[PDB]
C-alpha cells in the first residue's frame, strides 16, 4: 500500500501544480459563447417548417 | 465479390431459353438484381429486376409479358425465363447487384455477361457527343442531357455513370452526383444540376479509354444514353 | 302497468347511472391502457360497446316511463332497440373471443395451427362489427316503414314477407350465435381450470393463492355470463313466437312481454359487471 | 417517394419482419439467472458472463452466470429484470468456514438478492449443494457454531430443515413470489427436472397473469 | 510510521488543492447570469417514434451526418436508423445480448457496442458484401463496458467497470494506454471536440479529465454525493456536465477546476441517466429515472421545459451536430425524435 500512497501523493502534488482562472472569467467565456452561438441553435430558437428536416 | 452467368447459344425465333445466374462471395439475399442487356453493337437497355424477397418485381415494356424473372436465395442463383424470342432479344446480357438503404452505391458489381443470339412516358437519356478524341494528360467532360429533372425533392439527383472497357463489363463510377463509387481512383467528378449533368476526368489514362453510359433511378423504366466513347 | 312504467324505469335508471359512470371511468383504456395485438382489442370493443348500451338506455327509460312522445316510441323501434341489441351481441361475441384466447395462451392445444388468431386481432373485430351491424341494420330500415294508422303504440312497424320475416330470422339467428358461444366458453374454461388445477404443487401459500385466486374468477365469470344471459335467451324464442303472430291468449302475450323486459333488464345490468370482473383484472388497467 | 425510397421502405419492412421473427422466437425461450458465494459444477458446466443453453422436454433454457463480473451489482442487476427465475445455490458444508461465516454470507447476498427491488416478483430457485458433506460433517460438529439459537438434534434431516427455513424465513414479501428448495442430487438429471418443474410453474403464473384471470 | 506521514502529505495536497480553488471562486455564475434574458418556454414535441426494438433501450448515438443514429438493447439487436424517413437501414445481431453502451464512428465506416461481455465489438458497415461483419472483438477488461467513444477510424476509447478506462488502437487490437485513478465503476465518458482530452464519471463521485496521449489524469472534480451516469462536453470544451444518482447536475470547468452551478429541483428525487448539451449550450437536456426529460437553461438553473411521453426509465438521450433534433432512448423499447 506504500506504492499506491505514494502514487496517489505525486497525482495529487501535480494536480495542485497547476495554474487557475476566476470563475467570473470562465462564467464570462461560456456566456460569451453561448451568446455567440445563439442564431445557430434550432432548439434555443426554433426554425421554420421549410428548414426544418423534421416534420 | 463475382457474379457468374449461364445459357445463351443460338435460339430459333420462336422459342424458349432460361438464362441462370450464380452468386458468389456476397450476401445474394439482401441484394436487389438487374438485367441490363447490350446489343452486338449498341448501348445498354433494362431487361427486369427482382427485389430483396422478391416482392418487387418489374419488366421494359418492350419484354413485359414475354419475360420472367426469379431468384433461388438458398442456393445463391437467380433466373431469367424468357418466352417467344424476337430477332430483337438479341444481347449480351448482364446481371447487376444493386442494394437500397441510405447512403447505398446501386449497380455497383456487374456480372461477366452472357451472349445470345436469335437466327433471322419515359425519361430519354441524351448523350450528344460519340466517339471524342482523347490524348493522355488531359482532361475531358462528358455532357449528359434528361428530358425531364433528375432532382427529386429530397435533394437526390438520380444519375448513374458507367465504364464499358473494351471486352469488359460495365463498372460503375458515380452513383450519385459528386459520389465516387468505391475503389474508382480519385480523378472522376460528377457536376450539373435538372437536365444537365457532366463528367470530368482529371487526367485520362491508358485504362480510362471506354464507353461512358448514364442512367436514371427516378422511375422505373430504367433508361440509358448512347454511350460516348474515348479513343486514343 | 306498475311492472312496465315504474319497476322498470327505476331500475333501468340505476343501471343506467352505473353503466354511464362506469364506462366514463373506463374511458382510460385508450390512454391510460397502451393497445397490443392481445385481447386488450376485445377489452376496447367491449367498452365502446357497454358505452353504446348506456347511451341507449335514456332512450328506453323515457319511452317506458310514460311520459314523452309516440315519436320516441316509434325511435325506440327504430334505432336505439336495435343499437342496444346490436351491442348486447357485440358484447357476447368479444367474450368468446376474450375465452378462446385465454384458452390459447394458458392450454396452449396447437402452436402449429391456431396461428392466424393473435395479430389479427383488429380485424376479427371489424368483421364482428359488421356482421353483427349488416344483420341489425335491415331491421332499421324496414321498421317503420308500415306507419298507416295506429302502429303508434305497438312496437311491430314491420313491412311484409321482407318485413316481419327477418326479424324472425334475425332473432333466431343471434340467439343461435349466443348459444354456440355459450357452449364454446363454457369448453375453454372447462379446459384452463383442468390445466390449471393439472399444476402439482403443495404446501404452498402462493400455488394456493394463484390457484383459488384464478379458479374463482374463472368461476365468477362463467357464473355472471350464465346468470345474465340465459334467462333472454331461453324466454325470447316464445316471446318473438308471441309477437311475430297473434294466436297466443292475451295472458300469454302479457308475461311473455313482462319475462322479455326483466330478462333484459338483467342483460343491460350485466354492463355495470362488466368493469369489475373484466377490466379490474388487466394488467395494464392498473394505473 | 423515389425508386430508391421504396426499395429501402422494401428493405425496413423486411427487417421489421426478421425482428418480430426474432422476438416471437425469443420470448419462449425461459431466461435463468445463476447465481452462487458455493458449486458450479454439473449445475453450469454439465472473463464475462457465461451463457449456457440447454433443452429439455420442448423447452429451450439461458441460465447466466454472473460469478465473474467483479464490480458493483446496483449498475447491472437491472439487466436482469425479465429473468423467468434466480437458481441460488448454497452450501450446506460452509456453515463452519470462514471466508463472517460463510452460510452468513450467502444469506446476506441471498436476502439482497430476494429483496431486491428488480426482483419483487421472479421466482428463486435455491439449491441446497454438498449435501452428502453435510451429513459426513454434521455429526462430527453441530449447527450451534453457525446459528447459536439452533435448539435442535443435530441429525441430517433436522438440520437440512432448519437451513431451508432459515433461507426461506428471510423473503419479505412473501405473497407475490415462491421459493423453490432442494438438495442436489445427482441421479438421472433431477436437478434440471425441478428446474423444469419450476420453470413451467412460473409460466403458469406468468400466463395467467397476463391473460387477466389472476 | 511512514504511511502516516504519506497521509498526512495527501491530506495537506488536499487542503492546498481545496483553498486554490475557494480563492479563485469570487462570483457565483447565478450573479453573473442575473442579469441575462431568460428562456421563456421550451414545447419540444414528439416529431418521430421509432419502433421495432423488442426489449430495454440502453444505448444510442447519433452521427455525424445528424440523420443516422444507433440504437442497442437487450434483444441482442443493434439498429441504424434513418431518422429523416424511419426506415431501418441495419439490424446487426450482436453475439452478446447484454449490451449497454454503442458509438457511432465519426466517419460512419464503424459502429460499435460493448456491455456485460467485456468486449468492444467493432462492426463494419460499409462492405462489399452486404451484411455488417465484426471487424474485431477488443479484449482486456475486466469489468462490463459502460461507455465506448470513437477517436476516429482506429483509436477507440472505452470506460469499464473495473475502474479502468482504456484507449486502443483497432487495427492492432491492443490497449494503446490504460487510465488509472478511479476508485469506483467507471460509467460514462465524453470526448472533447479536438478528441485531445477527454472526461470520465464514476460511481466514487468524482469525474477525471485524462489526456489520450500520455495518459494521465490531469484534474479531479469532486461534487456529487452518489454515482455519476452520464458526462457530456460543453461545446467549447472548456466545461463538462454530470448526472448522478443524487438528483443533480453541476456544471464543472476545466481551466478554474470547481463546479460553477448545479440543476436540482425539490420536486426531483430520482436518478440521472444520460446528460446532453445544445449546439450552442444553454440548454441542459437530462435524462432522469422518473420517465422523462428535463431542459435546464444552463446559464440560469432554470426549467426550460419537460420532455415527456416515456412509458419507462429514459436510458440514453442525443443531440445532433447541427443541433435540431434531440432523440431519447426509454426501457420501453422506444426512440423518439423531439425538435
Ligand atoms: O335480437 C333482436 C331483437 C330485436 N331486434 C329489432 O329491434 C327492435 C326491438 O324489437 P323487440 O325488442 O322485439 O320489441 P318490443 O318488445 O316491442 O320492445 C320495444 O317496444 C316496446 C313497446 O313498444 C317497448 O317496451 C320497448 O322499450 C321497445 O324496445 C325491433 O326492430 C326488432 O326487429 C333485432 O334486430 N334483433
Amino acid at each position: 500500500s506504500i506504492a499506491q500512497a505514494r502514487k496517489l501523493v505525486e497525482q495529487l502534488k501535480m494536480e495542485a501544480n497547476i495554474d487557475r482562472i476566476k470563475v467570473s472569467k470562465a462564467a464570462a467565456d461560456l456566456m460569451a459563447y453561448c451568446e455567440a452561438h445563439a442564431k445557430e441553435d434550432p432548439l434555443l430558437t426554433p426554425v421554420p417548417a421549410s428548414e426544418n428536416p423534421f416534420r | 465479390v463475382q457474379l457468374v452467368e449461364s445459357g445463351g447459344g443460338l435460339v430459333q425465333p420462336g422459342g424458349s431459353r432460361k438464362l441462370s445466374c450464380s452468386a458468389s462471395g456476397f450476401a445474394f439475399s439482401s441484394f436487389g438484381m438487374h438485367w441490363v442487356r447490350q446489343a452486338p453493337e449498341k448501348g445498354l437497355e433494362w431487361v427486369a429486376y427482382i427485389s430483396s424477397g422478391s416482392g418487387t418485381i418489374y419488366y421494359a415494356d418492350t419484354v413485359k409479358g414475354r419475360f420472367t424473372i426469379s431468384r433461388d436465395d438458398p442456393k445463391n442463383t437467380l433466373f431469367l425465363q424468357m418466352t417467344s424470342l424476337r430477332s430483337e432479344d438479341t444481347a449480351m446480357y448482364y446481371c447487376v447487384r444493386s442494394i437500397y438503404y441510405y447512403g447505398s452505391s446501386p449497380f455497383d458489381f456487374w456480372g461477366q455477361g452472357t451472349t445470345l443470339t436469335v437466327s433471322s412516358s419515359d425519361i430519354v437519356m441524351t448523350q450528344a457527343t460519340s466517339s471524342v478524341p482523347v490524348t493522355p494528360g488531359e482532361s475531358v467532360s462528358i455532357s449528359c442531357r434528361s428530358s425531364k429533372s433528375l432532382l427529386h425533392s429530397n435533394g437526390n439527383t438520380y444519375l448513374y455513370w458507367f465504364l464499358q472497357r473494351p471486352g469488359q463489363s460495365p463498372q460503375l463510377l458515380i452513383y450519385r452526383m459528386s459520389n465516387l463509387a468505391s475503389g474508382v481512383p480519385d480523378r472522376f467528378s460528377g457536376s450539373g444540376s435538372g437536365t444537365a449533368f457532366t463528367l470530368t476526368i482529371s487526367r485520362l489514362e491508358a485504362e480510362d479509354v471506354g464507353v461512358y453510359y448514364c442512367m436514371q433511378h427516378l422511375e422505373y423504366p430504367l433508361t440509358f444514353g448512347a454511350g460516348t466513347k474515348l479513343e486514343l | 302497468l306498475l311492472i312496465t312504467q315504474q319497476i322498470i324505469p327505476v331500475l333501468y335508471c340505476m343501471v343506467f347511472i352505473a353503466g354511464i359512470l362506469l364506462n366514463g371511468v373506463s374511458g382510460w383504456i385508450f390512454f391510460y391502457v397502451p393497445s397490443s395485438k392481445s385481447f386488450i382489442i376485445y377489452l376496447k370493443n367491449i367498452v365502446i360497446a357497454d358505452f353504446v348500451m348506456s347511451l341507449t338506455f335514456p332512450f328506453k327509460i323515457l319511452g317506458d316511463s310514460g311520459l314523452g312522445p309516440w315519436q320516441l316510441n316509434v325511435f325506440v323501434c327504430r334505432v336505439s332497440a336495435v343499437l342496444f341489441y346490436v351491442n348486447m351481441y357485440v358484447s357476447i361475441v368479444f367474450f368468446g373471443l376474450i375465452s378462446f384466447d385465454r384458452y390459447y395462451k394458458i392450454v396452449k392445444p396447437l402452436w402449429t395451427s391456431f396461428i392466424q388468431s393473435v395479430s389479427y386481432s383488429k380485424l376479427l373485430s371489424v368483421i364482428v362489427w359488421m356482421l353483427m351491424l349488416l344483420l341489425a341494420v335491415p331491421n332499421i330500415i324496414l321498421t317503420n316503414q308500415s306507419v298507416r294508422e295506429v302502429t303508434q303504440i305497438k312496437c311491430i312497424e314491420l313491412k311484409s314477407e321482407l318485413g316481419r320475416k327477418w326479424h324472425k330470422a334475425s332473432n333466431y339467428i343471434f340467439v343461435a350465435i349466443f348459444w354456440i358461444v355459450f357452449l364454446l366458453l363454457i369448453v375453454f374454461y372447462t379446459a384452463i381450470t383442468k390445466k390449471i388445477f393439472k399444476s402439482h404443487l403443495k404446501s404452498s401459500r402462493n400455488s394456493t393463492s394463484v390457484k383459488k385466486k384464478s379458479s374463482r374468477n374463472i368461476f365468477s365469470i362463467v357464473f355472471v355470463f350464465f346468470v345474465c344471459f340465459v334467462p333472454y335467451h331461453i324466454a325470447r324464442i316464445p316471446y318473438t313466437k308471441s309477437q311475430t303472430e297473434a294466436h297466443y291468449s292475451c295472458q300469454s302475450k302479457e308475461i311473455l312481454r313482462y319475462m322479455k323486459e326483466f330478462t333484459l333488464l338483467l342483460s343491460a345490468a350485466n354492463v355495470c359487471l362488466d368493469p369489475i370482473i373484466y377490466f379490474f383484472l388487466c394488467q395494464p388497467f392498473r394505473e | 417517394l423515389s425508386a430508391e425510397d421504396k426499395a429501402a421502405v422494401e428493405r425496413s419492412k423486411m427487417i421489421d419482419r426478421n425482428l418480430r421473427e426474432d422476438g416471437e422466437k425469443a420470448a419462449r425461450e425461459v431466461k435463468l439467472l445463476l447465481l452462487g458465494a458455493s458449486g458450479k459444477n454439473t449445475i453450469v458446466k454439465q472473463t464475462g458472463i457465461v451463457e449456457t443453453h440447454f433443452t429439455f422436454k420442448d423447452l429451450h433454457f439461458k441460465m447466466f452466470d454472473v460469478g465473474a463480473q467483479r464490480s458493483e451489482r446496483k449498475k447491472w442487476i437491472h439487466c436482469f429484470e425479465g429473468v423467468t427465475a434466480i437458481i441460488f445455490c448454497v452450501a450446506l458444508s460452509d456453515y463452519d468456514l470462514v471466508l463472517m461465516n460463510r452460510m452468513h454470507a450467502s444469506m446476506k447476498l441471498f436476502d439482497s438478492i430476494c429483496n431486491n427491488k428488480w426482483f419483487t416478483d421472479t421466482s428463486i430457485i435455491l439449491f441446497l449443494n454438498k449435501k452428502d458433506l453435510f451429513e459426513e460433517k454434521i455429526k462430527k460438529s453441530p449447527l450451534t457454531i453457525c446459528y447459536p439459537e439452533y435448539a435442535g438434534s443435530n441429525t441430517y434431516e433436522e438440520a437440512a430443515a432448519y437451513i431451508q427455513c432459515q433461507f426461506e424465513d428471510l423473503n419479505k414479501r412473501k405473497d407475490t413470489k415462491e421459493i423453490y428448495t432442494h438438495f442436489t442430487c445427482s441421479t438421472d438429471t433431477k436437478n434440471v427436472q425441478f428446474v423444469f418443474d419450476a420453470v413451467t410453474d412460473v409460466i403458469i403464473k406468468n400466463n395467467l397473469k397476463d391473460c387477466g384471470l389472476f | 510510521s511512514e504511511l502516516d506521514q504519506l497521509r498526512q502529505e495527501a491530506e495537506q495536497l488536499k487542503n492546498q488543492i481545496r483553498d486554490a480553488r475557494k480563492a479563485c471562486a469570487d462570483a457565483t455564475l447565478s450573479q453573473i447570469t442575473n442579469n441575462i434574458d431568460p428562456v421563456g418556454r421550451i414545447q419540444m414535441r414528439t416529431r418521430r417514434t421509432l419502433r421495432g426494438h423488442l426489449a430495454k433501450i440502453y444505448a444510442m448515438h447519433w452521427g455525424t451526418d445528424s440523420r443516422l443514429l444507433v440504437s442497442a438493447s437487450q434483444d441482442g439487436k443493434l439498429i441504424i436508423w434513418d431518422s429523416y424517413t424511419t426506415n431501418k437501414v441495419h439490424a446487426i445481431p450482436l453475439r452478446s445480448s447484454w449490451v449497454m453502451t454503442c458509438a457511432y464512428a465519426p466517419s460512419g465506416n464503424y459502429v460499435a457496442c460493448g456491455g456485460l461481455d467485456n468486449i468492444c465489438s467493432i462492426y463494419n458497415l460499409k462492405t462489399r458484401e452486404g451484411n455488417v461483419r465484426v471487424s474485431r472483438e477488443l479484449a482486456g477488461h475486466t469489468g462490463y463496458l459502460s461507455c465506448c467513444r470513437f477517436l476516429d477510424d482506429n483509436q477507440i476509447v472505452t470506460s469499464s467497470g473495473d475502474t479502468t478506462c482504456a484507449l486502443w488502437d483497432i487495427e492492432t487490437g491492443q490497449q494503446t494506454t490504460t487510465f488509472t485513478g478511479h476508485t469506483g465503476d467507471v460509467m460514462s465518458l465524453s470526448l472533447a471536440p479536438d478528441t485531445r482530452l477527454f472526461v470520465s464519471g464514476a460511481c466514487d463521485a468524482s469525474a477525471k479529465l485524462w489526456d489520450v496521449r500520455e495518459g494521465m489524469c490531469r484534474q479531479t472534480f469532486t461534487g456529487h454525493e452518489s454515482d455519476i451516469n452520464a458526462i457530456c462536453f460543453f461545446p467549447n470544451g472548456n466545461a463538462f456536465a454530470t448526472g448522478s444518482d443524487d438528483a443533480t447536475c453541476r456544471l464543472f470547468d476545466l481551466r478554474a477546476d470547481q463546479e460553477l452551478m448545479t440543476y436540482s429541483h425539490d420536486n426531483i428525487i430520482c436518478g440521472i441517466t444520460s446528460v446532453s448539451f445544445s449546439k450552442s449550450g444553454r440548454l441542459l437536456l437530462a435524462g432522469y429515472d422518473d420517465f422523462n426529460c428535463n431542459v435546464w437553461d444552463a446559464l440560469k438553473a432554470d426549467r426550460a421545459g419537460v420532455l415527456a411521453g416515456h412509458d419507462n426509465r429514459v436510458s440514453c438521450l442525443g443531440v445532433t451536430d447541427d443541433g435540431m433534433a434531440v432523440a431519447t432512448g426509454s426501457w420501453d423499447s422506444f426512440l423518439k425524435i423531439w425538435n
